[PDB]
């Protein structure tokens, strides 16, 4: 996230980071004791995963910390039936053992699609990750945090050469200098309803990072609200 | 009418009855008594910040 400020811990109690064959290469929000929910683009078959909860500060140890392997991987059945659009791009990952609930760790609500789509037209929400602070520059060791503007469609579509669908949105600042970045993926976009907060977006692509008159892009989560629940459910 | 303040429903408000309404609430979370503020139904429900009480305050 560039532009972002550090988090308090516990403030986001449902973000989490990916570690792979690269380490906390993506973030995803928890959707229960066994899901996470990221973006397709993080686990396109490439390494196993583990997933840590209750993380704040990557080097440190806050003893909140869950780790948790990741036994199963759910890319939207439509991500990549097109060649490098994005389109799609939203993920589910299956734990092996069930985080345990607690201040530091708990899930992100998720409306229905109705009022998914009427949360994220509240038209502010909030970023948050672990990726670059600054385009081309280092990572963040504590987890970083940012309100970004909803951004008319229309504006979105002249910013960029690349196609925006009906499956994502842009959000950012008409003069830019903050946005999230290279390493937050799969981590969320959330609107805070009266003190409950909604993943109304997942951090998805982007053209570098920050710039003047270019937007972050996000899957638009209302589409896929259906998707999570279906296959998320705990038996 | 959950045309506006979304009828006075803190989550989800649904029209019934005419010109009514019915408020309703996300998993881990019930309608109050009031029949329109969410209130928690289990210790973590999703969505809240519940760290707080920093360590400086009345509490
Ligand atoms: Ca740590």
């Amino acid at each position: 996230v560039v532009g972002g400020e550090d988090a308090k811990p516990g403030q986001f109690p449902w973000q989490v980071v990916l570690n792979g064959k690269v380490d906390a290469f993506c973030g995803g929000s928890i959707v229960n004791e066994k899901w996470i929910v990221t973006a397709a683009h993080c686990v396109e078959t490439g390494v196993k995963i583990t997933v840590v909860a209750g993380e704040h500060n990557i080097e440190e140890t806050e003893h909140t910390e869950q780790k948790r392997n990741v036994i199963r991987i759910i890319p939207h059945h439509n991500f990549n039936a097109a060649i490098n659009t994005y389109n799609h791009d939203i993920a589910l990952l299956e734990l092996d053992e069930p985080l345990v609930l607690n201040s530091y760790v708990t899930p992100i609500c998720i409306a229905d699609k109705e009022y998914t789509n009427i949360f994220l037209k509240f038209g502010s929400g909030y970023v948050s990750g672990w990726g670059r602070v600054f385009h081309k520059g280092r990572s963040a060791l504590v987890l970083q945090y940012l309100r970004v503007p909803l951004v008319d469609r229309a504006t979105c579509l002249r910013s960029t050469k690349f196609t925006i669908t009906n499956n994502m949105f842009c959000a950012g600042f008409h003069e830019g200098g903050r946005d999230s970045c290279q390493g937050d993926s799969g981590g969320p976009h959330v609107t805070e309803v009266e003190g409950t907060s909604f993943l109304t977006g997942i951090i998805s692509w982007g053209e570098e990072c920050a710039m003047k008159g270019k937007y972050g892009i996000y899957t638009k989560v209302s589409r896929y609200v259906n998707w999570i629940k279906e296959k998320t459910k705990l038996t | 009418t959950c045309n506006i303040k979304n009828g006075r429903c803190e989550q989800f408000c649904k029209n019934s009855a005419d010109n009514k309404v019915v408020c309703s609430c996300t998993e881990g979370y019930r309608l109050a008594e009031n029949q329109k503020s969410c209130e928690p139904a289990v210790p973590f429900p999703c969505g809240r910040v519940s760290v707080s009480q920093t360590s400086k305050l009345t509490r």
